[PDB]
């Protein structure tokens, strides 16, 4: 769970 | 991520951070070769906040359409993005009004917009961010505004670079675009 | 688990341990005949976190297209990707957006990617690791990344033997590839 | 239950306790008529661990297929198995990837194979051991696998009972069975 | 209830408690008429535990068969049980493997059985007991199983007695069957 | 609720009391007018408990049949009450085996039944009682049963009296019926 | 709110109290036009308890029907909210046996009734109260029922003062109706 | 329980009902001898809801003192019930302000007052009730209240019946006691 | 347990069932030597529900005392027991009001008496029951208590029988003392 | 655990089986020399269930008293065990009543006896058994109490066995003792 | 940890793995210098399991007592842990029974022993493990103990090999110890 | 935060990152003036993770002894934590053994130490890290300790870049000492 | 919820 | 738990 | 709920 | 827990 | 619920 | 559940 | 936690  | 956007003295502006974040670990754009937040879309810029997912997906299907959208008005945005949402749902494996799950900022020489996650549409008058940096960056904007020699895009980016100073989800390089509003 | 990823100096290497978990239970190479976390894809290696099962889905999955995918840039990854969450979905049983369960990394002669649970995928541009044991292997890559005597396999390797010494779900011996960048 | 497969000098052996539980009563083989935990199908063995319902579903299934299917090599045993699974769900009641809800061990001329409950599939080099007295017969194992009087078999066999020595889920007699490794 | 079964010198018998409970209300034989808790399909005899229910709806079930079922044998009687599963959940409203919510004895000239809620089907060589009053059951024909002045009916109900001495579950007279083992 | 029915010197009587409840809130017969809980099927009385509401709906049920059922072996009234079960589900908005939420006497010349919730329908020989008042019932018609100088619709009011003596779900009047016997 | 309603000396009568809650403000009767909580349907009178949108509900539901119901039996009532019931659900959004989660009560000159929201449909013989202000109205006219100088609409008014008086969900002015005892 | 209390043209009276429950068990005055729930304490009545045990820890307590209370002014009430709240915690095992868990009403001749659990004292004007059952004894007060026909006693007990009518934690017969306002 | 007490024409009763519980376990007066669960206390009978240990606690309590105690007013019986309470805290290792968690009926000359859980003491004009058993006995006794030819132990005894016919926590022997009342 | 205590003939036996569980894992007479669970004290013979621990602490305690305690009447037992709870806690680090957490049978000449985990202190007439295995050794006795040829001591032990036979907890071999009843 | 205790040919030897854990971490005895899991206590040696702390705290509190203790009878090392068990309370911070939440192994010339957490000590007759790691080493014990080419101190380090082997919390190199049994 | 310490080629060094953090807020050296984690007692240096406030806890606490503590061995170490946890409770606040909340490295000349949370203190032998940017220290440091040309600090502050390469907790710059190792 |  |  |  |  |  |  |  890759976040901006 | 911190967005921002700006209008400001017949110009429109907007920009983003540069870093990703997978749970404490920082992915900086020095590691990561496609970590711009911001695509285009038509002649607009949309820039990205939330799953980094949601960067690839936009590209996607706004490409699969006939043409692109017309995204220079609240009613517009509103049903592109009502629509966009079912595909959301079909198309891509997304789970009061259900959440899209994402935040955007839209710019083009029309006007600015933001479009939150349970598809809210706004049309901002001067300026606005959003993500987990956006408050630091909504603080240093309105210091910044009114200065007469900063214009909107040095404006848009003070407030990203405000986010990233403070906030540990929001890192330099600061990617930036601007545009002339339209008469 | 433990897979690396490298491009430096016109070469590109991925690597990856070769110990399997069921709890606290170790099965070792020494164990376990098919212990290879690496499959070929084309002219694409791919190294798979998560569940063990992935490996043999992946593999079972790609050869029943019709030719292997395209896996050298960001857009087509994703469209691998969306489709086969799909079918990971409706044929082998997987259960904001869905998880496929798996990071992957993917190495080929145009490029070094990986991608996420959430679909995120991401071209790298020095080197990158994935698994738990990876924040253990970008520590040992950052140190060896510019030492002029260590190509890229090297780095690559020596990610995964750092895993190894300090994380219990790492183990020796390493699996690893390595191809020349295309031009 | 404990179950242990072995390749050694030429040869494979498979082999299993014998008690059933219900609760933390026991049915030990001195009750049970029907007490085996392996049974066959073509030329291989399946040693079986979970709800005893399991035995006399598999042979129901397997029994049913047009022929015997080959249970020969890691990929093969995998498509069995993914098969199976939906036939598990559609026929026979079971309810990040589905379980199969049972641990086997499959022994054949042509090789030692193992299938976990998430369709995991390994080919095993030495021996391994599946069953909640599953440690205790891998210690075991490994203090006998080099011994030199010790065939296969009674490796596989020494397995079983070192868990049925310390274990309230196993129980002798043990029952095994023995093949020459093809050419 | 306790039910019991018990193979003896070329005879078979089964029995069982005759007390039906309602919460801790007691509703024994002299106040309930259809008090029996074993009941005939074909030449086999089942003793059931669970829901007094089930009682009427196996008798329903198998008489609306277009012949009664064959009993005799482990496969057989899987076979038949996994059939009535779907039955019990199509037509009667029964809400890892999904249960039944009973568990039987079956007696018939051919052997003896038992079937579990989760569909484990066992063959018995000498003698067993199902029901909340097993374990006192069980205590009762291991001590007078060998007994040469008591027949295969003497101990099954010997068991019975036993568990309405100790159990509140479980309660006197007891029903019992005997037959002739075939050859 | 308290609902009896006795069986002696070869007449049969069924009995209820006459209260109904709204959390504590008391709707005596006095304030409704009709607070029978005993309905006329055939030639068969029903006694209910339950949700005041199933008199009603087995009423207009049983109306609704070509003729009305028979319900004079048990049997006979399992199938009646399998069948209305599904009804209640698919006309009446009803929500191990499923309840039909309910417990009847039934009284008819061929004998004294009742059907419980879950569909468990028992013949009795004596006397029953069901309802929460039910234990205070069974107490007095156990006392009373073998007294000579009260036939069975005595021994049957007796019982819901006791009921309506001691807990607050209860209240006089009683509605009784008898019948006689058949040969 | 509070909703009564009384039958006595050949007169019907009918009355309810006129305040609207949302939370703990109130709505009365001076701020809401609307505020009535009696509809006509027929000949009949319906007073309703519950959410203020059953009102309108009922009034849109009967309006649609070929022609008005006949509420002048428990039977009848009964199918009426029955089949009410269904159409709650497919048109009207609503969510042992279910409910239909309004209680009201039905003045006609056949008689008095009321239907509970699990459909118990009840013939009162001198008055009843429905509504949480029911239990202080039915005390008030428990006291002046036999009072030979108070008619029943006087009583039926009485019930829902003494409830506006000391409950905080009831208010003045009452709304009521009276109409002849048919013969 | 039902107490209420009256004051109406020069005299003042006190009654309670006479039930006592244990669950949904009734025990009547018919069969407890000592059923009263009002007890005298110097020259004033208390009547006394909530648990049993409390009749007899205040006359126990009551009784131990130098002389018996003043309970004739509200701030006296109050003193006298803040000390007793110690007793109940110090010597009776008792368990936003801490609960005494009994509501009373008291009586004497210089006015009526009330004492609930949190030791809110209130004087009363008219009538009053405390108990489960009060709200039908408000209602039924407030018919009667300025009925010329109907002492204050009447009243009250008129109250006291209206609650045993309809409700099943109060029972008949009513206890009362009425005394002379004093100059 | 049950356990009941009379009183009726110059004489006093008391009884109680012989059955231990342990679980769903039996352990009747055939396998327990003491086995009674009513002791005595001066010339008053004791007879306990709760734990079995209270038995010996009382016993050993009451032993310990200057004298035996008098239980034979109400008052009286209130303060041995909350005495008694403090010590069962204090001695014994016990854990709105308190609860000493132990119901008991007590029998003298001087009259017949309860004293439950949370210390509310009774006294009773004609029968009562404690313990589990106790609707079933009250009913029975309901039946019996004007028959003349029934005294009062035989009716005692008898509300103790009802108990034991359909309640799996009572059993046979009944264990009586009888009295004749004092003048 | 299984422990059983016989009286029979005037001889007197107690019995216990020697496995310790910890978890699943077994620990056999085989592997561990302190695993007899009868203790001496006096010339009593205290058989132990529960932890491990307490036969240890039983040794301890009983040893560090001025002389051992009388073990041989009901209240004697009682006062020993109300006793040693206190020091459990006090000393040994112990945690309705307290709970001891053992359950013990005592055997010595002058009878048999058993001490609950809440002090329920029981003398025996015929047999008993506590521990898990209890109602398997309670049936096995049931059936061989009354054998001529099978003195207490072989009863006592057929209990042991019986449960050792079919539960997980109790293990051969059987430790017993015997001794004259006393006259 | 594993730690190993065996007694064979007149020779005693104990053992331990090195391994510390953080987590998934690991601390070898590479990288941790005081990585010894057994300490010398008199002429006992002491193997701990449990928080690494534990040696640390044994080896404080046994120095600071007068002289060493007498850890060479199952009743001796009982009193000592008991002792011990205060002061981890008192001094050391440490939080059925009540856990001291260490097992050990204790091997002197006199015998070999274990305590378990709840100081459970127990002598044992030929080896024995306690750690996470120990039912891989009981089995491998098993298999090697009658060996005869294999002393007890090759027994049992091989014990914590096989450990190490297959559980992820025990690692190489082995520490051991070898004494002789004493006359 | 990273702390990290190494012991190489007759030098000891320390060193440490200087972010603090609050949430997601950062606060770097560049505002925060006292960023320093290490802390001077004697001749040790100590390196602080955990709660900020814990760098002047320690501070406050070791200037308010005596003398300042030896912390060169790892008794020594031992007994100052298990004294300083208890002033952390007694003086400072804080709240199976308990923890002290903070992990620290101590360099001295005599060695290089850590004690973690729970007391447990270790002695290196290379090195070692504490902190959440732990494993990208340790994974650098394994990668460069051999490097001939990086003395003991370069190493130290090479783990501590690499984890504020990585980790959103860890940032520069980095603070660190060196000493001579002594002879 | 009306009963019986 | 008698209550009034 | 009527069990055997 | 053994009950009366 | 029968177990191997 | 076997993990990579 | 620090495990042995």
């Amino acid at each position: 769970i890759i976040t901006x | 991520t911190t967005v921002t956007i700006v209008r400001k003295d017949g110009r429109i502006a907007i920009a983003a951070d540069t870093l990703t974040k997978w749970g404490g670990g920082k992915e900086s754009a020095d590691y990561v070769a496609n970590h711009e937040k911001i695509i285009r879309v038509g002649d607009s810029y949309v820039a990205i906040t939330g799953s980094a997912t949601f960067k690839l997906i936009l590209a996607d299907y706004f490409a699969s359409l006939d043409e692109p959208p017309q995204l220079d008005s609240v009613a517009r945005i509103f049903c592109v993005w009502n629509t966009l949402h079912g595909a959301l749902k079909e198309h891509y494996y997304l789970q009061d009004l259900e959440s899209s799950r994402m935040d955007v900022l839209i710019a083009n020489p029309r006007g600015i917009f933001g479009v939150a996650a349970h598809r809210t549409v706004q049309e901002f008058s001067k300026f606005y961010a959003y993500g987990s940096g956006s408050p630091y960056a909504l603080g240093a904007m309105y210091a910044a505004y009114r200065a007469p020699s900063l214009d909107a895009e040095a404006v848009a980016r003070l407030g990203v670079m405000a986010a990233a100073e403070f906030h540990d989800e929001s890192g330099l390089p600061v990617q930036s675009f601007v545009m002339e509003l339209s008469p």
